């Protein structure tokens, strides 16, 4: 009942920037291997045991925000279902520890070898301590997203990363088929060690608030070109089928003539004297007509892209000539330019972009073909192992290779342009790579509510390290965390990505900044004005007004605020030290303005919008949703009916909805060994509890899921189905196979309501409401379901000490959607006799006021801790590897809510 | 002092707008020339807000505010109210001579401590 | 009724015999994971005299089976613990205990 307190250590994580994953047609190899060396580990630096875990994490939900979180805080690897870790004695996943047999098992001590083997083809992560096997493997886990190495630690550890090749030694023999993780580095980026998703980093003159980080995706490793098969070849193209081939038959050969690679009559191409500028008739016929139909293939790519040709001016054939240069002179059958010669011809930017994507569609077809012959990517080239450093999609390729591909086809399109045939750009379609996660885009920052100001004149600065979508201004204290600034009336903000002022809409004002600019923000609560000054110069509106906003009502008061888009870095300076301000003396000092934090000892507390979904109660004032509590009559059990308020009207919010009850049910610590009148001697001894939901008519059962969720569910998916449900299997055996334990871990246990309706011809709007029931046995951890009073083949078994919140995910399609019925079955107790200790012997259903429906709010406010851990990330040497060092201890006082298992 | 004379001579004000209306002095370009160069109805005919005498006075005001010390703010208030009670420049000068000791004290307000710590850090400040 | 699992082995040779007091840094926990007692929080060793039973049976026997410098985990059944009456206001009745005992020194 009462909220518990404790002192806990701050726990952080560190990763190499190595990202691997599995996808259909992915250019990445499905097995990888990395090692961790333990230098020094202080046993008990503070009152709590020192934390250290090593494992793999998933890029789309492993978000280790410092401070509070799941369970008793200090979350790291294995504390959720997006990570899997090992500590020397336990296999961590979903904030549960499971013991593992090991050859001389113990916690991670100094001079220990941790080798984590990852296989993605079959789901499996294997651990090896000191080169010796560890009898436990994670299995049957979801593959969406990218898997990366990670070590989570508390203060007072020194751990080294061994990545093989020049980035380690591995000190042992990796198992066959597992490549060193250092071979997965993308060609555009180098290897370095950086923390997981963050919101602050140290800077020269102060901490930098860091917006969301752009994350690479597995879908970005599949090369998806435009198909160049179903294209009938046009007459105007077959008319020019020859010259565009003749000009690309030795164009790659032209560069190296009169050098060490100068041709000779005895040999031919690929013999270190390649050119053979004579003609392609001397060259072999198959590659010859292959080059012709490759020129045709490039024209077919032009067609599929949307390029068409038209002839206007003088024929270039007349006004073109071949130049027998002093260079490229050869003795074999006369001398000529190796491709077909061309005079002065130019190219417009439309042609530049078009040849860029033309080279893209050449590269992605080549990469697709290589993958279809089995090849994959590796930063070091291995021909007998069939791996290449250039098997990545063009967007991920390096600039050197980009330019090298673009040069040849740029010459080709130039030769096409010379003949006067138009290169027609296609239509323009604006597209967004990622659309679903609109919330993982911004990250609002603001001062704590106690610093609310209602009088005087205040000033603060905001250096713009980057030049992207960042907004800075002032906000009222009740500012919502999930709504962009200015889009509502709760904030007055200036967007200097393109020079706009936002308050209930956008209108142009001032000018956009560049790097290094210090957007100083005034405020005048007496004159009711807000003034934005850039580099000491007042930003001026497109009229006579010099103040961005005027006649602003005092109200509750105002707080300095700023938000940052993806890949943005901004320095916020409230001015705790007055001399640190760079433009206060220039502007503001003589006007009577003051810094916002002129006389304060401690740094101003900052609250940011955490992008972690949490269950929160349904507001009574909510516009679209309402929850009605129905009294339990003599023949009807008490209910929690959900009804859509604005359904069927204009501006109705119809989207994915996640619900749960406010109180959980906990299974027994120890599992057991090995009419309609209830039996009095069974109803008192039963350990089975039932609840049902009545999905009203007009709500499609294809969009309804019913069951239970554990208190660590944090998935906000707009396209939810049973596929997205996180799961993992923990497999345990002895030293030589003999698997004697295979358990299931998941944060979601629900059935899909679309599978309990008979597939009728039409009329999915059933006149009879579907009554999905759920049953639990607290003595066994077994879960069952009843579709309409008949059992279903689905069944779930869970470990003890488990907490399950009754949950329903639904997409509304009617005025009345669902109705939580808190009834009972024959010889089976209701839920109300399970959630309350004092009600354990009462068969009569109840709906006490603590029991209520809660939604899943995607974004919630949070607090930035005043001090962060000090981690050193550096490369110790070529053999030692990368060394991570954290020594100074930090402790925070955690308030843990018992029934929600979060602190 | 040019602004002082313009404020005193309301006759000079009358031909200020007369010159504006009869020469089509827009006054918007004279203040937005920097705005247009940096790539950023109601009172278009004439307005006090767009008067170039006050616009230049405002744009030069921070320099004039840089003259005095922060402890002189009481002296500014005393001189201001004596100006409001119809006194000439000599009168307020010798009034300040009678009230030379009425300056502010840094111990009495924490604001003045950081004000002096910033104001007297200027290289051009001479303590005598 | 008491089960001991090693966490970080010490010497494995010098076992706590009768006549020498035992010095420990325990860390008690309930079964569900709710920490209820610790010695590092008070920041002092817990020197308990083995033989005259100043502690419960489970803790006594578990500390007996340990070695010098060894860090171990226990599992105290209610039979060898406070039992049906529990510890009033601290431990609920019929609760299985877990201890993160470190036997840092003898006497």
């Amino acid at each position: 009942l009462l909220l518990q307190t404790n002192l806990i250590n701050y726990v952080t994580s560190i990763r190499p920037n190595i990202f691997v994953g599995r996808a259909e047609g992915s250019t990445q190899y499905g097995k990888w291997y990395f090692e961790v060396m333990v230098d020094e580990v202080v046993p008990f630096l503070t009152a709590q045991a020192t934390h250290l875990r090593v494992g793999w994490a998933l890029t789309e939900g492993y978000s280790p925000y410092p401070g509070g979180g799941e369970g008793w805080g200090g979350n790291g690897v294995g504390d959720d279902l997006y990570s899997y870790g090992f500590d020397g004695l336990h296999l961590w996943t979903g904030h549960v520890a499971r013991p593992v047999t090991s050859p001389g098992q113990h916690l991670l001590a100094p001079e220990d070898v941790v080798s984590c083997c990852l296989d993605l083809s079959v789901p499996s992560i294997s651990f090896r301590i000191n080169g010796c096997p560890v009898q436990g493997v994670f299995e049957a886990f979801n593959l969406d997203g990218l898997f990366f190495p990670v070590v989570s630690f508390s203060a007072g550890v020194k751990v080294r990363f061994l990545l093989g090749g020049r980035h380690g030694e591995f000190k042992f023999l990796p198992p066959p088929g597992y490549a060193p993780c250092h071979e997965a580095v993308l060609p555009r980026e180098r290897l370095r060690l950086e923390p997981i998703k963050e919101y602050r980093r140290e800077g020269p003159r102060g901490p930098h608030l860091v917006g969301p980080s752009r994350c690479l995706s597995h879908t970005d490793f599949v090369p998806c070109p435009v198909d160049t098969v179903q294209i009938v070849l046009p007459p105007h193209l077959e008319r020019i089928r020859e010259k565009l081939a003749e000009n690309i038959h030795e164009l790659w050969a032209l560069t190296r003539i009169e050098q060490g690679w100068t041709y000779g009559p005895v040999r031919d191409d690929n013999k270190r004297l390649h050119p053979c500028l004579v003609n392609f008739h001397s060259l072999p016929e198959p590659e010859r007509n292959y080059n012709l139909q490759m020129s045709g293939e490039t024209l077919k790519t032009l067609l599929a892209l949307g390029c068409h040709v038209g002839m206007a001016d003088e024929k270039a054939e007349d006004n073109l000539k071949k130049t027998k240069l002093p260079k490229t002179y050869m003795m074999s059958n006369g001398y000529k330019p190796a491709p077909l010669d061309l005079s002065h011809v130019r190219l417009t930017p439309a042609q530049t972009t078009l040849v860029d994507r033309l080279a893209e569609n050449g590269h992605n077809v080549w990469a697709r073909d290589r993958v279809a012959q089995g090849w994959s990517y590796s930063a070091v080239q291995d021909i007998p192992a069939r791996r290449n450093p250039r098997l990545v999609p063009y967007r991920l390729l390096d600039e050197a290779t980009k330019r090298s591909n673009r040069d040849s086809l740029c010459q080709a399109v130039r030769t096409l342009l010379g003949y006067g045939y138009n290169i027609e750009p296609p239509d323009q379609e604006p597209s967004q790579v990622e659309n679903q996660s609109r919330w993982d885009r911004v990250r609002i920052f603001r001062a704590e509510k106690s610093y609310t100001v209602q009088s005087g004149r205040w000033y603060f600065e905001f250096e713009a390290v980057t030049t992207g979508e960042m907004r800075v201004g002032w906000a009222r204290p009740e500012l919502r965390p999930d709504v962009e600034l200015g889009a509502d009336e709760l904030a007055y903000v200036f967007n200097g990505h393109r020079g706009q002022r936002w308050h209930l809409g956008s209108e142009p004002f001032g000018r956009p900044w560049q790097s290094g600019d210090v957007v100083g923000c005034m405020i005048d609560l007496t004159e009711n004005t807000i003034i934005f000054t850039l580099n000491g110069e007042v930003l001026m509106s497109d009229s006579g007004s010099e103040t961005a906003f005027r006649e602003i009502e005092i109200g509750d008061g105002f707080l300095p605020v700023c938000s940052l888009g993806p890949g943005q870095v901004g320095h916020l300076n409230l001015g705790q030290d007055v001399s640190s301000l760079r433009f206060f003396a220039i502007c503001g000092l003589q006007e009577g303005f003051e810094p916002f934090a002129i006389n304060m000892q401690r740094p101003v507390t900052t609250w940011f919008s955490k992008s972690l979904p949490q269950f929160e109660p349904v507001p009574p004032e909510h516009p679209h949703y309402e929850v009605a509590r129905m009294d339990g009559t003599v023949d009807t059990p008490p209910c929690l009916r959900l009804a859509h308020r604005t359904w069927g009207s204009q501006n109705s919010l119809v989207e994915m909805l996640f619900l749960r009850l406010s109180l959980p049910v906990q299974f027994h610590q120890h599992f057991r060994c090995t009419d309609n009148r209830d039996d009095p001697e069974i109803i008192l001894n039963t350990t089975t509890y039932y609840y049902s939901v009545r999905v009203f008519a007009g709500q499609e059962p294809s969009c309804v899921w019913v069951g239970w969720v554990t208190p660590d569910y944090h998935q906000h998916d707009m396209n939810f189905d049973l596929s997205k449900v996180r799961a993992v299997t923990v497999t345990m055996g002895d030293e030589q196979g003999n698997v004697h334990s295979s358990l299931k871990c998941s944060n979601c246990y629900m059935v899909w309501g679309g599978d309990f309706v008979s597939p009728g011809q039409q009329g999915r709007i059933s006149h009879t409401d579907l009554v999905i029931g759920c049953l639990v046995d607290l003595a066994t951890g077994l879960m069952t379901f009843t579709a309409n009073g008949k059992e279903s083949n689905t069944f779930f078994q869970v470990e003890p000490n488990t907490k399950l919140f009754p949950a329903v995910f639904v997409l509304p399609t009617h005025q009345n959607v669902i109705q939580f019925e808190l009834g009972k079955q024959k010889n089976i107790m209701p839920l109300s006799a399970a959630m309350f200790l004092s009600e354990r012997k009462n068969p009569a259903p109840q709906c006490p006021p603590r029991l209520e429906v809660q939604m899943l709010m995607p974004v919630s406010w949070s607090r930035m801790p005043n001090h962060f851990l000090q981690v050193e990330t550096r490369r110790a040497g070529e053999r030692l590897g990368w060394a991570v060092q954290c020594q100074d201890p930090l402790t925070m006082m955690a308030l843990h809510i018992p029934e929600e298992n979060r602190c | 002092e040019i602004f002082i004379y313009w404020s005193k001579s309301h006759n000079f004000k009358r031909e200020e707008q007369n010159f504006v209306v009869q020469n089509e002095i827009n006054n918007m370009s004279f203040l937005t020339a920097d705005s247009k160069s940096k790539m950023a109805r109601r009172g278009d005919r004439y307005s006090v807000q767009t008067s170039l005498i006050v616009a230049t006075l405002k744009k030069m005001l921070p320099i004039g505010l840089n003259m005095c010390a922060p402890t002189d703010q009481d002296l500014i208030m005393l001189a201001k109210t004596r100006y409001a009670l119809k006194d000439t420049d000599e009168e307020v000068r010798e009034f300040l001579q009678n009230n030379l000791h009425l300056q502010g004290k840094v111990e009495g307000s924490p604001s003045l401590r950081w004000q002096m710590a910033l104001y007297r850090g200027l290289p051009g400040r001479e303590e005598d | 009724g008491v089960e001991i699992e090693t966490i970080s082995p010490g010497d494995g040779r010098t076992f706590p015999k009768k006549g020498q007091t035992c010095v420990v840094h325990y860390t008690g926990m309930l079964q569900n994971g709710k920490k209820f007692d610790s010695s590092r929080d008070r920041n002092k060793p817990f020197k308990f005299r083995i033989g005259k039973q100043e502690v419960i049976k489970g803790f006594e026997e578990g500390a007996a089976q340990m070695s010098l410098g060894q860090r171990a985990k226990l599992t105290c059944t209610p039979d060898v613990a406070y039992g049906a009456t529990g510890h009033p206001g601290v431990i609920p009745p019929n609760a299985t205990l877990i201890f993160d005992v470190e036997l840092l020194n003898l006497e």
